[PDB]
């Protein structure tokens, strides 16, 4: 990805995350568990029915239109219709395979920015009460238990509470 | 002790390959593919109103030919026409044939309406043992050949005024006599002519007496000529001979019809789709299946298979 | 105390929405419209040299109908045939009108030369009530109907070479007689024959005796040819009967010219771009008034609006 | 957008900035103000500006054509005769509004970058007298005047003339 | 003291300029060009099989033009046309030149197998001295001039059946005396009649007599037509005059074959892409040296430049 | 770039270096020197090598086709000829150019992408041992040898042996 999240500084995904596209796992004083992010799963999910709604069900009405096979040699006019609709499936087969070519350049990368900006607003959570480990995890250095991680997740975490305990542990 | 709080994405342990901008082989969580590859194999009979031609083509439909005559009147989105069809009439052509099939096909109907011209001086009603009906020799039933009366053919000079609301299509058409005896034999003199016009067209036919092989033991042709008469305008036909007359005119509607060459056969289901392999789905935007496409359709590529990625780059443990 | 230090970006009250690839529904700062909709409901007469053909089809103003005699030589870059045009002459038709037409169009000019054909023994300067030019029966201006001399019609063999450094079109025709009686009241004889030739092209016509329904009282009609002489080639007209003769040629230019069917009026404006429906702005690149255009145009959708954003994602407060 | 910066870790926009695109807005002991910045405004205008060039003012001439409307019923050569036209246009329908839609997604992209853009250079430039509250706006931790605030507006401000005030104030 | 770690990127002192969608002069470190702007001049006779027409037309190859005795049975995948070639026989016409050009060009071949026709009572093997060849006068190699014998010219009634696996493609025409006298003087009567026909088709020619300008001292005139005989089909000619009968049958094969007009000499060398202006490369994907192309070829584009980056934005010390 | 790397924070690019498209430059006790980054390089250079696997010596082959040039004036099917190789040229042209446009806007995109990318990896390694500057260069607060500098590129870097050495400097 351009971002460099999935498949960059996380090292690979968890399989056993089945009701989420991207979430949190911890290791705390209590035992170590797993939860899915809800906003950043909708909006990669909403990104890719944006393209599906683009492509899928929108087909267009022709009826009467010009013979595309002949049995016979006929000459000037039949060679015109073989190349008008050879010229036409060609443009079509580009326009086609250009356009999944770049959506999916689009998908892994917009998939790869939501991962990002889930690790940054919860870096930015955190304040001077943990550390980038390098690989998609942090290191806090206070006492969080479950409360605690489930105030992280659900944004209503508040650095200042464990801001002199954190502070002290980071500066021995 | 502190504590660790991972940032991660989920993944799957069946991924899918797709191509992208800078990498064609990329495995992704989960994709859909972008083109239609398979038929059900079958026409379905709606929403359409599909037309099975049988053993008839649509041309052999609109002349009169005996084994379409249950095609009389009949209406159609789409005329399917077998390639097991073949002509069982007298021996004809169509000069521009494709022409007329495209208009009579994208009209969608064959309704006709009978008329009576003054064919005042002339033997009407002749038949042939090429074109057999009902174990007797006929005609095709919306043509008219005219042939002498006592052994004189007069300049014939009809008129048949348009006073509908509708274009007219009149199918016409000139004999072409195997020998200059038969020229004799049928219409009492070697120089037929023909000139069909109205007052914003003209058509000149004259015959071209010669021999060409046998079909059902006929060495003779006819050449079938159509005409279209606006409201408010007249059909004049003048004619000292050869001449395969008009019972009436063809109603051209002008709609969503067209025609298609399958051999697929017709079912029961539903799909905005058709195709000469048969009906297909049109959830997707594109299909490999076939060019000739009827209705609601994907768009036709040359490709097998284009996967769209709906999810991310699946990266496993 | 410290400090607060906010980074940010701006916003409006009134946003527009756009289409994007994951959001047909997206609100941004501002946008601009791509897909010119509307025209000013007139024909612009600047840049392009228009010529207004009013009454008269190109076609007409080309043969020499009493109506047109005012288009005599014009140029340019765009003629409009209204459709409230009308042939007044006699009664006539072209085998191939469309690629008349368009030869004419892309020509750009009606400049005629008169020239000296020898017409010995024929009468000249056939006229008919059928085309009236000031109160009086006259005929196609750039034409000339010959008939007989003496109650003979001696067999014409005319030549014309072209010495100039331009190619040479000449409008010339046969004559479609009403009756067989008509055609000895013109030309003493039952049998016309037409060979008009060059060094590069044969083209070769009998006419086809008939009656066709009246136009202003007469049943014969004409079928207008047309011939192009290379530099250093030659006209070659031999004939015996039922000859619409050339008066000269036209000089066939080659540039930007073409021809528009249109009812919107003329004005006194610039515009590079022209349609039917008159002439449209043309700093957008697409538009959806008209797939007819002339100049210097948007391309031709079907989307009515097509907004590219110009700002970003509008968020007010 | 991509970068998660507008519509995002920003809540939202500011109706009354009406000088610039981007820009500052602070709180100190002097008072509260607002400051466009204009290397970032300029750069996303010179984006689009670019985008325009290429589609403004650059038709294409056309003179002598085919015929697109027919009054009577021909055959053969009058189907064609639309059936390229038809063809033509539903390629140029497509280019058309795919075009808008790549390009909007781009240019809601890039103006969401420069806003990171611009927050990041802020970011640098404070080094250890300031952190991230999250929502786009730096807690500074010494007192920072009007010229001091000018001064992180303008690329001239030196970390090192208050870093010990403001490590100290920091790390109580 | 500590230490300083600084990351960066590489730069060139020579960069590429390029564009992008939102700015059109931005320099890299490094682009290739994607339009092939230039030919070798030549045409590489490989790996495409060249035959060089020199001064022959393809057509004047197919009739028999002496100057083209050379090209009998020949085969190519790419037959070349110069625009020095020059017909050197009787004057002839072919209509619809360029459907009999474009089926013979891309069937690829010239293999000629003569037949036995039953010309019992006519003088076979016409000459003229507009068709010299040895030094005497000839005639087109694979049309055979029939004229009277005993100044009287039989109704002739022949039949070819096609009995192979494959269609045959018969040559055949039609003679246009100057005169009323030449066609007296050839064929012993004034009224010649042509039916060749099969039992899928039928065509019918009437002489025109007329004076058109002569060519080698010839005022007279040929007219070329051609017939298709499917397997299990029979060719029946049937004439009273003016018949330039066929000498036999061409294999009609199908596949890469084609024609191009180009001036351009062939040379010893290997590219899969010709143009009239020579072979070029087809390693890039676009070209802009000619429209016209024959083999695997980029596809023509009206841009002289498109520069693809492959480098990062060059940005220099 | 839509990153803000190469002609963004990064003042300008070594013309030095002809070994690698990324890399580092250090200043330590020992000297200074200059060292390519493998893996940004090989992603880059993997991407390009894609989109041009996509164009290069994939032509289509097309043999008997219709007429494209005309000696004499014929008419209605002549008009037609023209116009359909007139539609195609141009919108193969249109194709041809948007292609290259959005290819080279992407490309100084995913070039600027590894460079920051490669500059993120690098001060995650150094954790609290390092600041940055602002201009893509980190200051080291404790004696980083060559063997130190080694390690830094070699992802073998560990801030546990430098970190009380560097965060005494850092705070003083
Ligand atoms: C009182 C008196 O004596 N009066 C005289 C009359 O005798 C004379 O009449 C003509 O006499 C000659 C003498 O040989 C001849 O019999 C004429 O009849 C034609 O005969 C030929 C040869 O048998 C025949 O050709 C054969 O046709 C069949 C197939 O026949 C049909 C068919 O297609 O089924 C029969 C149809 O009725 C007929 N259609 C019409 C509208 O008449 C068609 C049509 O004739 C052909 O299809 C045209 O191509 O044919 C088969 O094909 C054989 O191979 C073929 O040899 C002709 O069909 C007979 N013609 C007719 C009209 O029946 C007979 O008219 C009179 C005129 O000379 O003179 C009086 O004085
Ligand atoms: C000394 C002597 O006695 N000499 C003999 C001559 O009498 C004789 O001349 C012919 O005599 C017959 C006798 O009935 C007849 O009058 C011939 O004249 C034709 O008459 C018919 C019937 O009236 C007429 O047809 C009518 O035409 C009008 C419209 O007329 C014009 C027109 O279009 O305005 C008049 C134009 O001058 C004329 N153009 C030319 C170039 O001649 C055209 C043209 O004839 C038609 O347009 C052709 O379609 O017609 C209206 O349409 C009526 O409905 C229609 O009935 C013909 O037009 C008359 N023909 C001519 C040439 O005027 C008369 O020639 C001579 C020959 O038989 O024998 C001598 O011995
Ligand atoms: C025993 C007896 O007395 N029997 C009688 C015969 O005399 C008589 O025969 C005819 O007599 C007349 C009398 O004037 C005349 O000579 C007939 O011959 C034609 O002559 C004209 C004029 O010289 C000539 O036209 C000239 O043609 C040349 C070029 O000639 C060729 C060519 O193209 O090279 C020669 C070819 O052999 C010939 N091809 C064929 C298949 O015959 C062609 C062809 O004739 C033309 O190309 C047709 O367009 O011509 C040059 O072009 C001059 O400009 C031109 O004037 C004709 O070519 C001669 N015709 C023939 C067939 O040779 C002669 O037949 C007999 C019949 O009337 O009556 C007996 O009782
Ligand atoms: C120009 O030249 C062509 C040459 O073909 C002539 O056309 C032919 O004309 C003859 C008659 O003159 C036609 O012959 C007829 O064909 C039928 C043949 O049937 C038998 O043979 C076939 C296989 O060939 C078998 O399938 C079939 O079962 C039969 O065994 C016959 O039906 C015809 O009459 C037969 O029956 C009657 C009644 O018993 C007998 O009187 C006959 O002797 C014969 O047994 C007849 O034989 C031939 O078909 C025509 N061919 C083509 C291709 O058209 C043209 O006529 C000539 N031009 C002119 C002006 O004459
Ligand atoms: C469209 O339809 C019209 C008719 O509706 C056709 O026009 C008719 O066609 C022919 C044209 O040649 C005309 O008939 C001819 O009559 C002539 C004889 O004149 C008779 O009448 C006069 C009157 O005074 C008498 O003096 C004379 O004695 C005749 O009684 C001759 O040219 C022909 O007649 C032949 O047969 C008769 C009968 O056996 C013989 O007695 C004659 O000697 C001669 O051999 C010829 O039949 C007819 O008059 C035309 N009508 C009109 C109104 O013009 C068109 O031709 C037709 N067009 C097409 C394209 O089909
Ligand atoms: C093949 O068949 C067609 C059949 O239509 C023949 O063509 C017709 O020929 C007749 C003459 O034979 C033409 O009749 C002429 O029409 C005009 C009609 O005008 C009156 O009627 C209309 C409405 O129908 C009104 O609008 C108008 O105001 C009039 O009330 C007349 O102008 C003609 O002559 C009239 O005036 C003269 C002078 O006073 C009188 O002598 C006449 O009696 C009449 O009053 C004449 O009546 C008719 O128009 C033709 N129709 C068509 C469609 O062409 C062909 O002639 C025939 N073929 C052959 C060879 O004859
Ligand atoms: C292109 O143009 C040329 C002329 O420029 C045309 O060719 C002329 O057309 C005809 C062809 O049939 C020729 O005229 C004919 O003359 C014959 C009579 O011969 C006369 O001369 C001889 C000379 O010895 C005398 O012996 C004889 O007695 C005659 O005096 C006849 O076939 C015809 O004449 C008829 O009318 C006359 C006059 O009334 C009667 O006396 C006759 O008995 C007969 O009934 C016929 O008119 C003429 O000679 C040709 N010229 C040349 C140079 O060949 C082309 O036909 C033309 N082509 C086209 C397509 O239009
Ligand atoms: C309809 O009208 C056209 C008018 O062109 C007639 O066609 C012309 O017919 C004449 C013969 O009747 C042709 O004349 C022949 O042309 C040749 C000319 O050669 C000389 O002139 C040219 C330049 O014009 C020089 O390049 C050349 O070197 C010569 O100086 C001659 O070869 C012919 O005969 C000559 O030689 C013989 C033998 O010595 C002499 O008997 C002759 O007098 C003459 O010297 C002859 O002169 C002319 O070319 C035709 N032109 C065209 C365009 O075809 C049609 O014939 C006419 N229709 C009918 C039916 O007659
Ligand atoms: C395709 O090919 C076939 C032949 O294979 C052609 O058909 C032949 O063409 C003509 C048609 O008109 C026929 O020939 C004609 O013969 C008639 C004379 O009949 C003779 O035989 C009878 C038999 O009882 C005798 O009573 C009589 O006295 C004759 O001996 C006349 O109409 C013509 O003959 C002329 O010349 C002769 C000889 O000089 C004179 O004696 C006559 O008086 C007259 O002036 C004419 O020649 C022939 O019979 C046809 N054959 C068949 C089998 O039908 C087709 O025409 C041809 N088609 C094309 C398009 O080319």
């Amino acid at each position: 990805g351009i971002f460099g999240a999935i498949a960059g500084f996380i090292e690979n995904g968890w399989e056993g995350m089945v009701d989420g596209w991207y979430g949190f796992r911890h290791q705390n004083s209590e035992g170590r568990g797993q939860a899915a992010d809800l906003k950043s799963t909708q909006a990669a999910i909403d990104q890719i029915n944006g393209k599906l709604n683009r492509l899928i069900g929108k087909t267009n009405e022709k009826f009467h239109q010009i013979e595309k096979e002949f049995s016979e040699v006929e000459g000037r006019v039949q060679d015109l219709e073989k190349y008008v609709e050879d010229t036409k499936i060609d443009l079509w087969s580009y326009n086609a395979e250009l356009l999944v070519a770049l959506e999916n350049q689009h998908t892994i990368d917009l998939t790869d920015s939501e991962m990002n900006k889930l690790f940054e607003k919860t870096k930015k959570q955190l304040r001077e009460n943990a550390e980038d480990m390098g690989n998609g995890c942090f290191k806090i250095y206070h006492k969080c238990d479950n409360a605690c991680i489930e105030s992280i997740r659900n944004e209503t975490y508040d650095h200042n509470v464990y801001r002199d305990e954190a502070l002290n542990n980071r500066f021995q | 002790p502190g504590a660790t709080l991972c940032l991660g994405h989920h993944a799957v342990p069946n991924g899918t390959i797709v191509k992208t901008i800078t990498n064609d082989r990329i495995e992704v969580t989960n994709a859909t593919e972008l083109v239609q590859n398979s038929s059900i194999g079958e026409i379905c009979d709606s929403p359409h109103q599909i037309l099975d031609g049988e053993n008839c083509t649509l041309i052999d439909a609109l002349l009169g030919d005996p084994q379409c005559d249950g095609f009389q009147n009949k209406k159609w989105d789409l005329f399917v026409e077998r390639s097991k069809a073949y002509s069982n009439c007298y021996p004809y052509d169509v000069p521009d044939y494709a022409s007329l099939r495209s208009l009579v096909a994208s009209s969608g109907t064959l309704e006709f309406k009978n008329e009576s011209f003054n064919w005042t001086g002339v033997t009407q009603n002749g038949k042939s043992s090429a074109c057999i009906r009902r174990s007797s020799s006929s005609f095709f039933s919306r043509l008219n050949w005219l042939t002498h009366l006592n052994y004189t053919y007069p300049a014939l000079n009809v008129t048949m005024p348009n006073k509908e609301q509708f274009d007219k299509l009149y199918i016409w058409g000139v004999h072409h006599p195997g020998t200059d005896k038969d020229q004799i034999f049928l219409y009492a003199q070697s120089s037929g002519r023909i000139t069909v016009s109205t007052k914003r067209s003209q058509q000149a036919v004259i015959p071209n007496i010669g021999s060409r092989p046998r079909i059902r033991d006929i060495p003779s042709r006819i050449s079938i000529y159509w005409t279209i008469v606006k409201p408010g305008d007249i059909l004049l036909i003048n004619s000292t001979g050869n001449l395969i007359a008009p019972r009436g005119y063809f109603k051209i509607r002008s709609g969503k019809s067209s025609i298609m060459r399958s051999d697929a056969p017709i079912g029961k289901c539903k799909s905005e789709c058709i195709t000469p392999n048969g009906s297909i789905p049109n959830d997707k935007p594109f299909q490999n299946v076939n060019r000739i496409t009827y209705g609601a359709c994907p768009r036709y590529v040359k490709h097998s298979t284009l996967k769209l990625a709906t999810g991310m780059r699946n990266v496993p443990e």
